[PDB]
This record gives C-alpha cells, structure tokens and sequence, in this order.
C-alpha cells in the first residue's frame, strides 16, 4: 500500500501541474540575482557558479517543502494516512519520494539551462546533474523533520529554514567541493561516494524521526 | 452603444468567433511574406555575415513581449477603475502569449550571441531585461493559477500587471545602467541596414496579428471556462452537430 | 533576386547555419504548442460541457423516475 | 473482554483539565455516543480513542494490549471521520474513495457512493461540490469498509434528513454484527433509547 | 488613528520578542552558506560580499514578510482595520512602517557583525548601513502587494518570492553598485540619492496599490 | 429614507449563485434578523452589507450614496463582529478593547468588559481564555461604541443564557433609539415577534 | 525507588532548590581559582606572547558548548523512550545556556584570532563549527518558543535535538575536511605548555558546575511556568512570606 | 610566583591587552545577563502567581457575596 500513497501524491501533484514549476522559477530568480550584483564577468561567474547553484538549490527545495505536508493537515488526509495499516515510516518515505519526483526532477531537467546560463562545460553539467541527483533527495529527507515539526504553526516559514539549513551544510560543502574539483578537471568519484553515503544515511534515518515529529504536531 | 454591448459574455464570444479566422489567415499571410522576404530575398550585414536573419526572429519577439505587457496594463486598468471583468480575463489571455514571446526573444538572443561572444549567455542588458520580463509574466500566470476563484484571480493578476508596469521602466533603465557601469555591448537589436528593414516591419506587424489572434482565441477559452453553466453555452452546444 | 544563389546553399547560410535554424525551430515549436494547447482547451471545455449536460439530463431522468 | 477499554484518561489541552479519571469498556456490538457539553474536548476524546493523541495519563487498550504496541492491528479495524472529511479536494470523489481500500469493482464501488446520497456526482471534482456533499464521500466510505470500529466526529453535519436516516440504518446494521460506532452528534437522534449507551465526559 | 495601529503592531511584535530574531538568524545562516561554498579566501570574499549581503537581505526580509499580514487574517483583525474611520492607505502605511521597525532595524543593528564576518572596513560598514537603511523600507513597500495577495492562499511561500524579487531587482543593482563603489574608495552620494528616490516613489505608490489588493484578497 | 438599503444583490461564490435579486431597505431603529438556510452565504450577505465584499452586480447604499464613495462616513457608524472575534490573542483583553475607540477611562472602561460577562478576567492574556470568553471581548465592545449600525455574524456562539439575555437587553436598548442591529444566529431567541423583522435569503 | 519520585514535579522542584546554592558557590570558587591561576601565577606561550590566556575563556566555553548539546541529546532520548516530560523540559532549560557558551566561544575565538590573522573572522574550522552549533541551538530555542503548548514544544525540541546530534559529527568532520583543502590551520585550541594545565582543567570543571547551576535554575523556572495552577505552588507561595 | 612583576603591568598584558580584556568583558556580560534573567524570571513567575491568587481570592469573595 506504500506505492498507492506515492502514486496518489503524484496524481494530486500532476492534477494542477503549474504549481510544480514555481520551485524552478524561484531557482531561476536566485540564479538571476547574483550576476546582477557581481557583474557580467565570465571568469568570476565561472568560479562562483557552485555557490550560486547550491544556495539556489537549498532555497528552492526549502520553499518547496511546504507542499510536502501542509496540504494534508487542513484536508484531514494526514490523519487518515497515519491510521493506514502501514508503519508511518513507510508513509513518510512515500511522501518524500513523491516530493523528490515533483521537486527534484524539475531541477534535474532544468539542469541544462542553468549549466548554459553560468558557463560550465559538459563535464561541469555532468557532475552538477549527478550531484543534484544524489543531493536533492537528501534535501527532501533533511527537510521532512522540519516540515513535520513546523506544519502545526501558522507562521512556520522562517523557522523551517532555520531548522533545515544547518542540516544541509555538509551536503553543501561536499557538493561545492565536488564541482570545484570538476571545474579543474579532476575525477570526482570520491565526492560522489560521500554524497551517496549521506543520501543512504539520511534516507534510512529520516522517516523514523519524521514520523515521531508528525505524531507530535497533529496532537 | 455597441461598446456597452461589448461587455455581455456571449456577445464577446461570437465577436471573437468571427475575428479568429480572418485575422489568423491575415497573420499567416503577413508573417509568411515577412519571413520569406527576410530569411531570403534580402542582403546580409558585412561584419556579422548571414547571422543577421535572427534580427527578425528576435525583434518582433522582443518588442511585442513588452507591448503585450503594455497592452496588459490597459486591460488591467480597465479592470481596476470600471470593474470590467472581461479585461481581467484579457490579462490572463495575454499572459501565456507574452511569456512565450519573451522566451522566443531570449532563445533567439542567445543563438545570436553565440557566434559573436563565443558562449550562449553573456549577461547582456537586453537579455537580462527580457529575462526579468519573463519572470513578471510567470508571476502573473502563477497568480492567475494558484487562486481558486477565476474572477478574483483575474483581479489579482490585474493588480500585479499594474505593479509590474509601474516598476518596468525602473528595471529596464537600471539594467541598462548596469551594463553601462561594468562592460559595454555591440549594436545588436535595431542597428539595421536599409532594404532589410521592410521585412522586419512586416514581421513585426505579422507578430502583432498572431498575438491578437491568440489573444482573441484564449479569450473565448476563458469565457467558456467561467460561463460553463449559463444557458448561452447550452444553446451553442446544442447548435453544435 | 534571391541572395543565396544555390537552393542547397540556402539551407547553409554562410557557415552560420546551425544558429539560424536552431532559433527557427525553437520559435516554431512554442507557437505550435500555444495553438495546439488553445484549440485542445476549447475542445476540452466544450466536451466537458457535453458530459456535464448529459449528466444533467440523467438528473432529469432521475427526477422523472422519482415523479413516476 | 470488550476490545476497546479506556483506563484513567487525563487530558489538559493548553493547561485546561478537560476530563479526569474517565474509564469505560465497550463490549462487542454496542453503540456508544459521546454526549458531552463542551464543543471541543469530545473531539479530543475521540482522538484519544483513535490513537491520534496520546493520553497524558492513563491508557487506551485494544484487546488487552496498549495502543503504542498494537498499531498495525488496531489500524486494520478502525474507520475515523473527523470534522474535516479526510478526503482530497483536488481529486475526484471516485478516486478519493478508491484511495481507501477496495472500491474499484462494482461489488464495492458506485453503490457505496450512491447510498451516501452522491448518486450522479461521482466523477465531479470535490472542490466543485457543497460541503455536505464533500463530507458524504467520507460518509460513503462506511458501506465498503470491514472495520469493526467506527469513530465519528460530527458525521451528520450539513446532512439532509434522508441521509441521516440511511446512515443510521447502515450504522445499526453495523451494530448488529459486533461492530461499535463511537460517535458525537449535535442533533437529537431518531433511534430508540434501549439500544444506545451514553458516555458523558462530565466537567 | 494612524499611530495607534503602528503602536499596537509594535506591542504585538514585542510581546513575544523571540520571533523578531528569526529573520536575522536566517540572514546569518545565509551569510554562513557562501563562505562554505566559495571558500575561506579573503580577497574573493571581500569582492563577493555585496552580493551575499543583498541576497541574504532580500531573502531574510522576504521570509519575514509573512508576519506583515498573515496573522491578521485568522484573528479577524484585518477586516476591522479596514473598518476604522481612516483610509486603508494609512492603515497599510502604518503596518509597513511597523514591519520595518520589526524586521529592518534588527538588520541595521546586526550590521556591525556581518560587516566583521565579511572583512569590510569602517567605510564599507558606513555605506552598507546607510544603504540598508534606505533599502529595507523599499523592501517592505515592494513586499506589501505580494503579501497582500498571498495572504488568502494556503500555498503562498514561493509565489510571494516570485512576485516580490523581480520588483526588488533595481534595489539590488543600485545597492550592490553602491557597495562596489564603496570598496574601491569613491564618494557614493549619487547611488544613495537614487536609493532614496526609489524609496520615496515606492512609499508614495505602495499603500494605494496594497489597500485595493488586500480588498481583493479577502472578499 | 432608510439609511441602509440593499439593491439587487447577487452573489456567486465559486460559481454557485447563493442569492440574486435581493433588495431590502431599513429605516432607523429596527432589529432585522437574517434567517437563511445554508450555513455560509448569510455570512457572505453580512460581509456584502458591511462593505468587505463588493456585490458582483447591484449595490449597497448608506443614506442614498453607494458604498464605494462614502466609506469614511460609513465606517464611522458601524460595528462588525464576524465569526472570528476580530481581537488579537497576543494582547490583553483590556488593551484589545482599548484599541477600539474610547475605552480607557472608567466612564467607558471596566464596566463594558463586565456586562459581557468578563468581570475579573480583564488583565489575563486572551490566548489563555476560553473561546466564548474570547468572543466576549468583541461582544463587550457593544457597551462602549457610538455606532448606529451593528452587524453580527453569530454573536451568540458559546455564551451562556445570562450572557445572551444581557446582550439582547443591550441590543434592545440600542434599538430603542435610532439604530439597526443586523444579526445571524442558530438559536431561537427570546424576544417577541412583533418587534423583530426577518429578511430571509431564499434559495 | 526515589528515582521514580524524581519525576514528581514538586519533589524535583525542591531537589533543584537545595541544589542551586551549594553548587553555585562551589562553581564560583572553582571558576575563580581557575581564572586567577590562569591569568596570572602562570606562564604565557612563547610565540603568541601574553594573548594565550584567552585559551581559558574559549576552551571550557568551547567543549561544554558541545557537551551541553550532548547532554541535551541524553535528555531528548529520555523524552522519546520513557516519555518523561521533565527531560524534554531539561532540553529547553539547557538550550539557552549552550547558546550563550557557544557565543562566548565564538567571541573569544575571534578576539584570539585578531593578534595572529589580523582580521576578526578568518573562516577557521573551529569557529565555523561553533557557528553551526550556535545555529542548532537557535533552532532548538525557536522551536521551543514558536509552539503554544509547552509540553508539545518540549517534545518537538527533543526531536530536533536528536536530529542535530545525529547530524552533528557529519557537520564537524565536513567542516574539518573543508579546511583540509582550502588552506590549513595552526595548532591553537589544545596545544598547551605543561604547568599551564591545571588552571585550564579547573576552569573546565568550574564551567561544568556553572552550567549545572544555570540548568538547575532554569529547570525550576520552567517547572513554575508549566504547573502555574496546581496546589503545590499554592502551598509554596503561601509558605513564602 | 606571578609572571607579571608589576601589578600595573598586569593590566597591560604585554601589549596584547585590548583583545584579552575585550573578550573578558564580553564573556562576563552574557553570563551575568543569563543569571539575571534566571533570577528575575523566577521572581516574576512567583509574583504573577501572587497576582493570580489575589484575583482568585477576589473570585471567592465574589462567590461569598453571591451566596450571601
């Protein structure tokens, strides 16, 4: 029944399709803001591009995190998902996987456009697409405790950022280190191995600590 | 007079109905003549060579991607003072067309700047201003969609159309000053040799006609979307057959 | 009167042949998407009204069954 | 034994002691109705019995085992309808009912949605429906479930009299085969006092 | 009665003081993100610091903008504030001025610290403090229409950013150009004059386009 | 003339025609009650009457002028209490009442909060109060206002019978001089039929 | 036994009440001994000169800045298994003390780094790790404040304390590796000349005692917040006089 | 046994005095602030309970007035 929840969340996401583009439009806003401040200089932008790309990715996923749980509290669907005959770790895993398929895949297909806007080569696009693929699920799994904790609040938009971003600091460092090594044309296999290790660890541990937070917030 | 009768939604439906075909075929004729007299039967620039043909696919796609927005203000203004709902539907009618024209302007500008600059996207003032215009179109569309009630969504869209229009000279001149400060640009948008000019003007007028056709047809789409229960649609659909 | 003397040379505009046809195709596609989307939206709204009003007729049939 | 037994439940919502020392056991095929006075706090009671809210003191018991252990068997035998219907407004009514178990085939679908009063409104989107008809999808979930335990926070809200009659008929039919329907309703209800049992959370 | 609304909004904000610091902690986390991405090199950080400062300031103010109107929707206060015998332009002006005293003055007192973490000198701190003083009111007046429309929405966290940030692009360009002209020591009076000009224009035009917008959002 | 007159009010919330063609004029000193049948849609009528909601077609008039022009004189003579009380939960009750005009000095303070039933709970924060006692602050605003026109979306929601009696006595005292109180309530109220008037938005 | 009676709220209140004074005066004596044997009656580092005394004001303020958080983990763990509300209250008791200790560590680290680096903030691994720890403390405190119900706020704080402790070694080693590349660092925090050692250990133990005193005080404050109505407070305040 | 021979030279810690005394003052102040906010909060809670219980006594006085 774990797949029925995932397929239904995909159906509700795909019904009004428009709203899933707003994370990538915000991502493109944040890509736009830095060269306006810095300048049009292509060497400085070529060096600074990992910082822009990953701060934009963190903020775009973070603002997209509201759709992960804020809908089902008001509709009452979150309660009924909690009393499904399934352990709530699996329900949380299904919601985070659907959220990655609705918020991380838009960034992964938008990846050629941002790779052409800043100026990275085809190796840079390959490493950034692979690192986005290994990192945006980790954004989902670190954001899920914060959303589960701050779904009861009316004003939970700044607080969710404050909780999530220090958790995403290690992924930030390894992702930007991977693409700093990629810009100098080095093999980035080890950095992707650490990225996959963090992905596996957070994917294992985050449903079990998001389920408890979600039980706390509803009651 | 009949201008007051231009507010009844079924009457606007048949007026748009008989202005789609003739304006559409006129658009096809004018734009076909413009491109056939521009991408051939025409010289080339001395410095840029045979890459000047892009100045067709960009410049009606640039100017009208502002012009639609300017016309949008008019509709939004009619939405705010006289409380005309159909002008607020016209805003939502023209928002995707303006967004697509802006995307075309960006894509043709990048494809033009590659054989000169060497890369697809140098942060030029023109392309950056077009990108901000695209962002404003996305904002208007997302407001029109994220709301449930269509009427109040149109009123909301009209409000941000007017906000964007008031802030639009400031953004354009601030971006032009941004390129003034850092590093200059070449003569790209409207630095045109004579006798390559009338195909461009013909393509501009053809893009105007195509935008008017697409506007006048999505207006019918939105009018059918709201009046889905009133009996005039029933009489129309029983007339269908 | 064509500037390009050969019709085969027309498709290759002086070395800068990829960019012109790239933007030509990338302008033709979104206009076709807009026209197809708008025509299909009009057809879909009309067919949705058709289904809604057939269901309204079935409501009328149910009312006639309740009356009889 | 009766399966659902409540033992010394104490709850303080925002440091207001809503009820104290309350302990009631329910045998099979009994039809308890909560008859308290305050608007909120009986809904809180229903959330404590369903396992949404942990009791601050005492415990709820299902077949002799506490609720923190027997979740995977308790949630196989319960149907909960709150004040919010628990359905998605974005999907259609048939897909919303198909999310919950079975539906699908005509043996368990398209008459369950009919006996709630939603015949002819099966494929319409939920957001284009009246609020009572939005609640009637979750109310239509009753005719397809196998859950022995039903718990209802205001089921007869914006429901016409024929609807309440049909719900009470199906609900007494459930009461016949050992099924318990714990519910809270505002309206005075048209069932004989011999069958009912009232649990009052006094003060 | 324009001042009673302003004083009451200050009392509600100051009664639970803690929340006011959450914008500046989000600001400080966003300052923390880019040294970790770019690197600890002080010349590059000194060059990029205007961009970090204004991306952080726009995002901190933007997530702070939810408290400007979202509280009064659920409490029912906003309706009664329209039904005071006062033109709702003045009510909107009082709320935005109070929000600047709640969201912008924390940044202006935090200004020495973020000047210390990015290596700017005393002139750099002076120009950035003056530029924040002339810019964050403008941030409030441009954010007020977006909050006014996206107060009725359940999902108004990404949409608000999409509306607000292209409006605030000119503030970005003139502010970061002012700090670029401050780093290489020049008189920056003209840039501050343009900042004040935009401040005066948006202060004039934003209540009149926020009052009607807030009427649309609620009816 | 009567001051408040509604002329051909038609309302379509989410493309559902709640009412159309309703037009009623109200002379001074009457206590019309909006009967209604649906739960929402009479609240929409009250919000249309206060000027929160623009009529989709037709118009509301205050003393012969449309509401889009005479806002600064209309809002000086009206008191609106919706389903939400309109007070801040963060502030204290006395300061919340002092936000609204007068209050302050003992000629207009500390008996207005007392006659609503909130004697002795003046300085407690609102968020540590029961919901009926939260609504009684806005209800206490009645004894201090100078407004001729009062419009009430469910004034009697979770107030005890003595509170309703005091509210109706103050409301009849207001009705004695020139002034209209428009209200909507579920409960059958205890005033003679001869004084009241019923304006029902029929379906 | 009496460990079960330690969860009774009045009994825990008088246990904290008689534990505050003696532990506080012991803390004052030990920390005074520590600073007064470290700031004088002690040598100074040969290279860094007399700027090494700051290593007291940093290092009990650094280690215990983690220690409190680690102790917070223990309390948060007691929150989730045995469902003891007072451990979740102890999390909120210890979070501001850890935040203030972290702020002290950051400020003294910057004051130590000025006479060497020349700038108040060179982005060293230690100060960056303490800054991230401070952000974690602010997250815990702001969750404890945002919520209305104190019990549920403490339970939410326990959840995020366990999240932060799970992800904290990852952050520390990622920051350490972040200055494995991107230049290196000197030996500053725990490279100590002997005979300049017992003052630092004495100050560490004194900061432990001060943290325990402030914990034992704010635990009483939060207990008095939560049971503001129950009659044990009534008998205590009628005993006051 | 003091490393600093002069007690006046103790206050000027070998040239590096401003940084040491700056962090000393900026360490002493926050801990003093935390101790003050831990004492004043306890006093404020106890006195707020005192006001609540005086008002509860006036509630009982009102109940006695209603009974009499």
């Amino acid at each position: 029944m774990f797949w029925r929840i995932f397929r239904l969340e995909l159906r509700v996401a795909f019904r009004h399709s428009a709203e899933i583009a707003n994370p990538l439009w915000f991502f493109l806003i944040v890509i736009t803001l830095f060269p306006l401040s810095i300048g049009p200089e292509p060497q400085l932008l070529a060096r600074i591009a990992p910082g822009i790309i990953w701060v934009a990715a963190l903020l775009s996923s973070l603002l997209a995190l509201e759709r992960l749980f804020r809908d089902d509290l008001q509709d009452g669907s979150l309660e009924q998902l909690m009393l499904l005959p399934l352990p709530l770790p699996a329900v949380v895993l299904a919601k985070v996987m659907a959220h990655w398929m609705v918020t991380g895949l838009p960034l992964l297909i938008l990846s050629p456009l941002v790779a052409m806007l800043l100026g990275m080569d085809v190796y840079g696009w390959q490493v950034m697409a692979l690192t986005l693929l290994l990192g945006t699920p980790t954004l989902g799994f670190l954001g899920a405790p914060g959303v589960a904790l701050t779904v009861g609040l009316k004003r939970g938009g700044v607080l969710l950022s404050i909780l999530v971003l220090p958790l995403t600091i290690p992924l930030l460092i390894f992702a930007t280190a991977a693409m700093d090594a990629a810009s100098m044309h080095l093999p980035v296999d080890g950095y992707l191995a650490i990225l996959g290790a963090l992905l596996a660890g957070t994917a294992t541990l985050s449903p079990f600590a998001t389920a408890a937070a979600l039980r706390i917030s509803i009651q | 007079k009949t201008l007051h009768q231009l507010a009844i939604p079924p009457r606007l439906y048949q007026i748009c109905g008989w202005f789609i075909p003739w304006l559409a075929i006129a658009s096809v004729v004018v734009l076909t003549v413009g491109w056939i007299w521009g991408f051939g039967f025409a010289p080339a620039d001395y410095q840029q060579g045979n890459s000047y043909r892009i100045i067709y696919l960009h410049v009606p796609a640039a100017i009208w991607s502002m012009g639609i927005y300017a016309s949008m203000a008019v509709a939004a203004f009619i939405g705010l003072v006289w409380q005309m709902k159909m002008a607020n539907l016209a805003v939502a009618a023209m928002a995707p067309i303006g967004a697509v024209f802006t995307f075309i302007a960006l894509v043709t500008g990048s494809a033009w700047g590659k054989p000169m600059w060497g890369t697809w996207w140098v942060w030029d003032a023109r392309l950056t201003s077009e990108l901000v215009l695209l962002f404003l179109y996305v904002g208007v569309i997302a407001l029109w969609h994220a709301f449930d009630d269509r009427r109040l969504a149109g009123r909301a869209a009209g409000i941000l159309v007017l906000i964007g229009v008031v802030n639009l000279p400031i953004i354009h001149y601030s971006v032009e000053w941004w390129n003034t400060l850092h590093q200059g640009s070449t003569r790209m948008q409207q630095s045109i040799d004579p006798a390559m000019r009338s195909p461009l003007r013909w393509s501009i007028f053809g893009f105007l006609l195509l935008s008017a056709t697409l506007t006048l047809m999505r207006m019918r789409n939105l009018i059918l979307l709201m009046e889905k229960r009133r009996p005039w649609v029933s009489e129309l659909i029983l007339k269908r057959g | 009167t064509p500037a390009f003397a050969s019709w085969n040379e027309f498709f290759a505009m002086g070395g800068y042949a990829f960019f012109v046809w790239l933007a030509v195709v990338m302008t033709v596609i979104p206009l076709v998407v807009l026209v197809v989307h708008s025509v299909m939206q009009h057809r879909a709204i009309l067919r949705g009204v058709a289904q809604q009003r057939a269901r309204e007729a079935r409501l009328r049939a149910a009312q006639q069954q309740e009356a009889a | 034994m009766g399966m659902l037994e409540a033992r010394e439940l104490l709850c303080e919502r925002d440091e207001r002691t809503l009820f104290s020392g309350l302990s009631f056991t329910l045998n099979a095929g009994e039809w308890v109705q909560i008859t308290g006075s305050n608007g909120a706090g009986k809904t809180t009671l229903l959330r404590l019995l369903t396992g949404l809210s942990r009791p601050d003191a005492g415990e709820v018991l299902w077949q002799g085992q506490p609720l923190h252990q027997v979740r995977d068997s308790y949630h196989q035998n319960l149907l909960w309808i709150g004040h919010q219907p628990g359905i998605k407004t974005r999907l259609t009514a048939l897909e919303n009912l198909h999310f919950y178990h079975r539906d699908g085939d005509t043996a368990q679908c398209l008459e369950a949605l009919a006996q709630a009063g939603l015949a002819g409104f099966e494929d319409i989107p939920v957001n284009q429906l009246s609020a009572g008809q939005q609640r009637r999808v979750a109310l239509a979930r009753l005719w397809l479930t196998r859950a022995t335990l039903w718990i209802l926070d205001e089921p007869f809200t914006a429901i016409d009299v024929n609807g309440v009659d049909r719900l009470t008929q199906r609900m007494a039919q459930h009461t016949e085969q050992g099924g318990i329907v714990i519910l809270t309703t505002h309206q005075p209800l048209n069932v004989a006092e011999s069958k009912i049992r009232r649990i009052s959370l006094t003060q």
